[PDB]
DNA sequence: GATACGAATCTTTTTTTCCGTATAGCCGTAGC
DNA sequence: GCTACGGCTATACGG
DNA sequence: GATTCGTATC
């Protein structure tokens, strides 16, 4: 079984509105899809809370209420090019968020697997600067600090020397 | 290396009992057993070598015939047989006289692994079952009997006990005390009392306590002694308590805990000695 | 007995209106209770944020009076084996409502430490009997979850408690307490707190403890760094000062004089330095990397224990040479 | 039996190579009521043990080399039998982690728990062999314990010894002899044993082959001793143990060869090495000091070997494999030297 | 209405998908094994699933068995779901074996244990090894023949713990039978290989002719080679294959043709790391499947020691040190990450794309070794045990308390030599402890 | 006769849960 | 009618 | 996946 499509999951979507009759926005439509990521009982689950919180279904509401997926929020943070960049998505989307460090840490060394448009050895060098972070929170140092220097040796390994 | 003797239960009773309670003992206590055929007393000895040893003695006059002859020293034949087949044989021989017989049981070592022809007959009501076994064992060497030796007990401050009798007034009673601790499912460790007559049966644990003593008279032959062992060995002890009239406790201060039993053939007594190592420190 | 329980112990909320900071979590499960219909909730946030808080007063509001047969609570101390998952939850989770009608609740907090395998079993219950019981899930680290369990729970984060949120809860115990703060103490426990309620109510006890006599007598940012052991923002300040501008045997004299004033210890001023200095404005950015990465090593090192004078000048050592490629 | 224990000082006043850590003993055993817990740390075969007997003896009388081997059972967290060795003697209990590998902790947790219950005196050989948790269920228990047991503990190198132990204890430098002592202790032993001993050279030539070893010495001098047919030559080689010979291949062939094949022929001579049962961070530290000795390398390739055998031990003290870090070390001085 | 694998099963020695040189010595084995005084006892056959074990034997049995059998024709298969009242389950095994015994002479009768007991429970296992071991060890003057099937697989990831065994990574007849039960004189083992693509080919092409009608019908006659050669190309299990046969000519669309992915072994897995996979140029899509489908092999310090063993073997060792040097800092830099899976990742992406730089054709590569480590384990107990009588008869004799750590370093090499002089001039350990030290 | 194809070889010694056996306790019936 | 002992069963242990 | 030796087929 692969993984749904954008227009299969708005198709049951939309069966499901026409059936319980609530109301929608189509961007808030495309909201829900894109925070399920293809999975139809998230999509579900995201939908009925944005309706039994707030009513309309819009971006503004969906996005107030779920999350946008940390994976994307985090493949961001690792292609970003000045570290200043790098350094504030961090921070402003998953330290303020509330985030834990160690998920932070997961996210990237998946997304890193899973990174495109990437040469093989800049690839495992950042994997290989992921996981001396991942022991470092393992061990017990988990704070910012260690996050921060993992984004500055990535950019330094990614602008060379 | 020639061993055979016969066994008559009815002719002699009480040392048949002796006989019948030591292999019971080693069968309960542990797989396999040592026997130790000297040319003038019989030692069966269970040596898991923490967890206790029982050495008991039983004089060639038990038995209504002897011949035992070897090459070694005093004709020291040593042989391990599985307790098993030796308390299944003894069963059988048991059930022989209980369905009404007296038939002397024929044992003789034919053949470093051996096995011992245990045969007897029985009779049902006037016909002729011949009951033919025959249990493996292995020959210990005379170095490896050498290697087995009994403990002996210090008595710097070993203090003895002597338990009442049970066939006495107060034998009944002492057999409830001693077993009033293992109608508890979750005990492992007793710690035991005697300071100088009284015994206390002590199991102190994180939310519990119990404090057991004994309010009848009691005998030291002729201070505070404490020593805690597991309950298993308890068992044991009070087991040999019920099959013996002259049984002696002997505490020593955390070191060990010695249960003497011993049978009053006058005649060389058998005895039976159960050494229990404490389970911890106090 | 209210006043012989610790402070953080002592102001844990009732209902639903006393938990601040996560309005926007609160508001959606109470319009979740008045429609009457509850999804498998999942709590996940920082410690502190009050999570076990929310789902407790939530369930005392869901059942007012059969708290203790419509309610189940498992945590970390109890043990949730594959076993305890297929017997106990499946047999609390099979009957039927004794007579509140709604639903069952079935509390797991800390899942992040359950095993796989009891994921995995707990995720079919969860599916199946969802027409009686509503399972809620808080944990602190999203990772530690099988991903079906994440698919089939409704999330809900929690954030770091914000400041306005701090302010009140701090107000209030102020006014149980009889209690004085000075605005620049008040800025200080904010700051420490780091979005935490428990290392606020912690500070708090501590700071009422410091006090000669607690009443008539005001709490100052003098009284928290005394209590709590932390380098005021001035000397902080001053040894960044020192370390920048001045040389390298009045830079090492100042940073010693700055700990041994007030028994200071060194991690605490990396992570005032660290503070300070992402407020900076670097043009070669090569100098951020120096600094992260010197700063990470030694705070591990640190971390890891070792000579304390050794790494004080290492630090002042990295930062100085991080400082050189700004020219 | 062998010349090592034949004159090994029995007595604090038979030590005459310290004379300074002697003059410290006798100012610790002068009221042994209350003496601390020792650490004595320095080179290896120095005599630190010596003292320490010598001290036992100074306290307890002569009495302490009364040794009975005994063979003790100990069971971890799952159902396992641990046969450990225990030599204790009157007075005195000797517990070593040789034999012992991760489960060094429970087998010290019970021994000092039955031992603890005047003191009782236990000595710990090789203090540095612990994995940081024998270390910390002994602090508590030389803390908790102090009034019925004292450790007395000899090592080398004591930096991985964690600081509360450390602060726990009085520290005890033992300093390796000159080679004037070794060989004036080596005059004494071929006094007591004449062994014509033509030149006094020979002695010197030895006690500088030790390195300040009384022990490697002693065996040096009875291996001439035996094969020289009970008599000595100004020009009798001198004989060094097999796994040095080795090494000092070793290095001659990474300093001639640098390729792969070598680097196959310098791995199959450390799999020998390592199951001669040798340790790995000695064998890096002999190959990287007889790298250091090869006189046709310049300045700059000992800087790098030095560094390289910095880091690659370092690797190997938090590593788990120890041929991934020597391997590496052998490539890196291959690359560097090419 | 039957499935395609059972309702075209083999009826003779003919239609069975296996090798000539694999029937040969198939039947040569056992046609020895019937022999009155048989040099082999019992038949071990291993290989992966679908690849003719079992039908082999079946059809040998039905013109081996009718033969020798005396005068007064198929096997007697174990079945280990056969739960009987008085039999604890652990004495299963041994019922079925004292009864199957009793099939010499007029009774006589294959035995095939295609189904083992449950040997994840490790007191059932042992016993299974003592039970057999009894079997090969027998005094008796004859018995039936035994044939054992071992499917080899890889058993997947289901608990979390250090602990886990050979029986728990990989479900392989090594992990089953101990060192005794494989290398014994009466025990004969024929290893199988998955069938070619060219039996299987030919059996998909006998299946479709079979069912001609049907397949013309759903006018996928046409199409029918191009589907049999990629199903062929595929996977190497017949049973499989014909079941994806099945499916697909029983469809009436466009449904992609799917098989089971079968595990990469050890060395498949070495040579993937090091010489890269063809049909695959992008390493890091090959190494993420590789991660993905054989994690239990590749999350392992065998792993990287075999690297660090056979990344030699590239050219022969023909090339740049600093490339030899690069990959054993990479592996040392891994080996300081607990275990940790962004180690094992690193450590093989660095492997691969430092072979992928230096590739050139025309290359000669050697031949990958298992590690030595176990040997040089061996090799160090050895020496502990030898140390330990060492420091026993100098613990006897006199009282001498010497250090392990100077056992190795000196007393090793100099008390062997004190001895020597001693006892030849004129104490027990005479030789060097371990052995001498060569090169 | 050249080449694609196939076989043989390149190998090993803490924590949770689960499967089957051991064991003690209690009830039912034969015998004294 | 009461007690002993054999068979059935629930629980802890082991690997 | 690589090498080496042996067959069957084109
Ligand atoms: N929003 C809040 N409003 C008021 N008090 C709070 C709030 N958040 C936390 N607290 C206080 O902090 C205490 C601990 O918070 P809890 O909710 O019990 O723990 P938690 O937030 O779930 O964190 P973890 O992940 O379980 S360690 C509570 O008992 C309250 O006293
Ligand atoms: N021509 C054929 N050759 C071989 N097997 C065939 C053929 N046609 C159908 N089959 C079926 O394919 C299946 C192959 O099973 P086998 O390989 O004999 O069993 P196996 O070797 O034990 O595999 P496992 O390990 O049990 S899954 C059987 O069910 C056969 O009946
Ligand atoms: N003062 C001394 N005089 C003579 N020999 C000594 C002296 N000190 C030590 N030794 C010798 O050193 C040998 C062993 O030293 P040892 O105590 O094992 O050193 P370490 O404690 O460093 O391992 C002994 O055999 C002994 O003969
Ligand atoms: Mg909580
Ligand atoms: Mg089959």
């Amino acid at each position: 079984y692969s993984k749904l499509s954008d227009e299969d999951v708005l198709k049951r979507l939309l069966q499901i509105i026409k059936l319980e009759d609530v109301k929608y926005t189509n961007d808030g439509l495309e909201a829900i899809i894109f925070t399920a990521e293809g999975d139809m009982r998230q999509a579900i689950n995201n939908l009925q809370s944005t309706v039994a919180g707030h009513g309309l279904v819009n971006a503004d509401n969906v996005f107030k209420i779920v999350d946008s997926p940390h994976p994307l929020i985090v493949k961001k943070m690792l292609l970003a090019s000045n570290l200043e960049d790098s350094i504030q998505i961090l921070r402003t989307d998953l330290w303020k968020k509330g985030y834990s460090s160690i998920d932070i840490v997961t996210t990237s060394f998946r997304v890193t697997k899973n990174l495109a448009q990437v040469k093989e050895s800049v690839r495992l060098e950042m994997i290989k600067e992921i996981g001396l972070t991942h022991m470092r929170i393992l061990e017990g140092v988990g704070t910012y600090l260690q996050l921060a220097s993992m984004l500055a040796k990535i950019h330094k390994l990614n602008n060379k020397a | 290396m020639k061993l055979k003797l016969i066994v008559n239960g009815c002719e002699a009773p009480d040392d048949y009992k002796l006989l019948r309670t030591t292999i019971n003992t080693v069968a309960s206590l542990r797989k396999t057993a040592i026997l130790r055929f000297n040319s003038e007393r019989l030692t069966i000895i269970s040596t898991p070598k923490d967890t206790g040893q029982l050495w008991c003695t039983i004089p060639h006059d038990v038995f209504r015939l002897y011949t035992v002859i070897s090459a070694r020293e005093l004709n020291t034949i040593t042989m391990e047989c599985n307790c098993d087949s030796l308390l299944s044989v003894f069963k059988r021989y048991d059930r022989v006289m209980n369905q009404g017989s007296s038939s002397n049981m024929t044992i003789k070592l034919q053949s470093p692994i051996c096995a011992l022809g245990i045969t007897f007959e029985e009779i049902v009501h006037n016909k002729v079952i011949m009951h033919s076994f025959k249990v493996p064992v292995k020959l210990l060497f005379r170095a490896q009997d050498t290697r087995i030796q009994e403990p002996m007990i210090n008595y710097i401050q070993l203090m003895m006990y002597k338990l009442p009798p049970i066939s006495g007034e107060f034998g009944s009673a002492f057999h409830g005390f001693i077993r009033r601790v293992e109608r508890y499912s979750n005990v492992n460790h007793i710690h035991l009392m005697g300071v100088k007559v009284e015994l206390k049966i002590i199991v102190n644990e994180l939310d519990w306590h119990l404090e057991i003593c004994w309010n009848g008279p009691l005998d030291s032959v002729i201070s505070t002694h404490e020593v805690i062992i597991r309950c298993k060995d308890w068992k044991v002890c009070s087991k040999l308590y019920a099959a013996f009239e002259e049984v002696v406790l002997a505490i020593s201060h955390d070191e060990s805990c010695v249960f003497h039993c011993s049978l009053d053939r006058g005649r060389e007594r058998g005895q039976i000695i159960y050494y229990i190592a404490r389970s911890k420190g106090l | 007995s209210k006043e012989n329980l610790p402070w953080v112990e002592k102001y844990r909320p009732e209902t639903l209106d006393e938990v601040y900071g996560q309005n926007e979590v609160i508001t959606t499960v109470r319009k979740f209770v008045d429609e009457g219909k509850l999804p498998h909730l999942l709590f996940y946030g920082p410690p502190g944020t009050g999570k076990t808080s929310t789902i407790v007063a939530l369930a005392r509001e869901i059942y007012g009076k059969n708290y203790s047969n419509m309610v189940l609570e498992l945590n970390a101390s109890d043990d949730r084996g594959i076993d305890v998952v297929r017997n106990q939850i499946k047999d609390f989770a099979s009957t039927r409502q004794i007579f509140s009608k709604g639903f069952k609740l079935i509390i797991l907090d800390e899942a992040d430490a359950m095993t796989n395998a009891a994921q995995n079993a707990l995720r079919r219950v969860i599916e199946r009997y969802t027409k009686n019981t509503r399972f809620c899930v808080l944990a602190n680290y999203a990772h530690k979850l099988t991903p079906a369990l994440l698919s089939r729970c409704t999330r809900f984060r929690f954030q770091p408690l914000p400041q306005e949120a701090i302010e009140r809860r701090i107000a209030n115990v102020l006014v149980h307490e009889k209690l004085k703060l000075s605005p620049n103490a008040e800025k200080a426990l904010i700051e420490l707190s780091n979005g935490d309620m428990r290392r606020v109510l912690n500070v708090l006890q501590s700071c009422k403890a410091t006090l000669d006599n607690p009443d008539e007598d005001e709490i100052s940012d003098d009284v928290i760094y005394e209590c709590c052991g932390a380098p005021r923002p001035s000397d902080l300040k001053a040894v960044l000062k020192s370390i920048l501008e001045d040389d390298w045997g009045t830079a090492h004299y100042t940073l010693n004089k700055v700990r041994s004033a007030k028994g200071l210890a060194l991690i605490d001023l990396i992570e005032g330095i660290v503070k300070i200095l992402e407020d900076y404005e670097l043009q070669n950015e090569e100098t951020r990397v120096h600094l992260l990465t010197k700063l990470a090593d030694i705070e591990y090192s640190i971390s890891k224990g070792g000579n304390d004078q050794i790494q004080g000048s290492a630090v002042i050592g990295a930062i100085k040479a991080s400082f050189e490629n700004e020219t | 039996s062998l010349w090592v224990d034949k004159y090994r000082p029995k007595s604090l006043n038979a030590l005459s190579h310290n004379e300074e850590l002697t003059n410290f003993l006798k100012s610790l055993s002068d009221q042994p009521r209350d003496l601390p817990h020792l650490l004595l740390y320095g080179p290896n075969g120095t005599g630190k043990k010596t003292r320490c007997m010598a001290l036992l003896e100074s306290i307890f009388g002569p009495g302490v080399y009364r040794l009975k081997i005994d063979v003790r059972q100990f069971v971890t967290a799952s159902n396992r039998k641990l046969e450990l060795n225990v030599v204790s003697s009157p007075y005195h209990l000797e517990i070593t982690p040789s034999d012992m590998g991760n489960n060094d902790r429970i087998v010290i947790q019970e021994l000092l728990k039955e031992v603890a219950q005047r003191y009782k005196c236990v000595i710990i050989n090789e203090a540095n062999s612990l994995t940081k948790d024998a270390q910390a269920a002994l602090r508590r228990t030389m803390e908790k314990y102090s009034k019925n047991i004292r450790l007395i503990m000899v090592c080398d190198s004591m930096s991985p010894i964690i600081a509360p132990i450390k602060s726990r204890c009085l520290l005890i430098r033992c300093p390796a002899p000159s080679d004037s002592e070794i060989s004036t202790i080596l005059s004494d032993v071929v006094t007591n044993e004449r062994i014509q001993l033509e030149t006094k050279d020979i002695l010197k030539r030895i006690a500088q082959a030790s390195n300040g070893n009384l022990r490697v010495s002693l065996l040096m001098l009875e291996s001439m001793a035996l094969n020289n047919e009970l008599a000595l030559k100004s020009s009798s080689p001198i004989i060094k143990p097999d796994w040095i010979i080795v090494i000092h291949k070793l290095t001659r062939k990474i300093v001639k060869e640098r390729s792969v094949n070598s680097l196959i022929e310098c791995r199959a001579v450390l799999y020998d090495l390592l199951a001669h049962c040798i340790p790995a961070n000695i064998i890096l530290k002999e190959l990287t000091f007889s790298l250091l000795d090869v006189e046709t390398l310049n300045t700059t390739n000992k800087s790098s070997i030095i560094e390289y055998s910095s880091v690659f031990d370092e690797r190997l003290s938090l590593g788990n494999k120890a041929i991934f870090h020597l391997e590496g070390f052998i490539a890196k001085v291959m690359c560097c030297l090419d | 209405g039957e499935q395609w694998y059972e309702k075209f099963k083999p009826n003779c020695l003919e239609q069975v998908a296996i090798h000539k040189r694999k029937l040969k010595d198939v039947q040569e084995a056992l046609d020895a094994m019937f022999l009155p005084n048989a040099k082999h006892r019992i038949l071990l056959l291993s290989g992966p699933s679908g690849c003719s074990k079992s039908t082999v034997i079946k059809e040998l049995s039905k013109i081996l068995v009718p033969k020798y059998r005396q005068n007064s024709h198929k096997v007697t298969e174990f079945r280990g779901d056969c739960i009987v009242n008085d039999l604890p389950q652990m004495e299963s095994f041994s019922e079925f074996l004292k009864g199957a015994r009793y099939l010499v002479m007029s009774n006589l009768s294959l035995i095939l244990i295609e189904d083992l007991p449950n040997v994840f429970h490790i007191d059932t296992r042992r016993r299974f090894q003592q039970l057999i071991l009894q079997w090969l060890y027998s005094s008796e003057p004859l018995l039936p023949p035994l044939v054992i099937c071992i499917t080899e697989c890889e058993i997947p990831e289901n608990d979390n713990n250090y602990r886990k065994f050979g029986i728990d990574y990989t479900f392989s007849a090594e992990t089953i039978m101990n060192k005794e039960i494989l290398m014994h004189p009466r025990l004969k083992r024929i290893k199988f290989n998955p069938i070619n693509s060219t039996l299987l080919k030919k059996h998909l092409k006998f299946i479709c002719v079979q069912n001609m009608k049907m397949l013309k019908e759903k006018n996928k006659w046409n199409k029918r080679q191009e589907v049999i050669d990629y199903i062929a190309q595929e996977t190497g299990d017949i049973r499989s294959a014909i079941t994806t046969l099945q499916f697909w000519a029983t469809s009436s669309g466009s449904l992609p043709i799917s098989t089971r992915e079968s595990t990469i072994s050890y060395f498949h897995a070495i040579g993937k790391v090091i010489h890269g996979s063809h049909s695959t140029n992008n390493d890091n899509e090959m190494i993420n499947n590789l991660f993905e489908n054989s994690n239990n092999l590749l999350s392992k310090e065998d792993f990287k020691l075999g690297i660090l063993e056979n990344y030699n073997t590239f050219n022969k060792g023909e090339f740049s040190i600093s490339d030899a040097s690069s990959i054993v800092d990479c592996l040392s830099e891994c080996d300081n990450m607990n275990g940790l899976p962004e180690s094992n990742e690193y450590g093989l992406r660095e492997v691969r794309k430092t072979f992928r730089n230096i590739s050139k054709q025309g290359h000669n590569h050697g031949t990958v070794y298992f590690p030595r480590e176990w040997k040089v384990r061996k090799l160090q107990n050895s020496f502990k045990v030898q140390a330990e009588d060492w420091l026993n008869v100098s613990l006897y004799k006199y009282n001498a308390v010497h250090s392990f750590r100077n056992i190795t370093l000196e007393f090793g090499y100099y008390a062997p030599l004190i001895r020597k002089c001693q006892s030849y001039k004129k104490i027990d350990v005479v030789d060097r402890i371990g052995g001498p030290i060569e090169a």
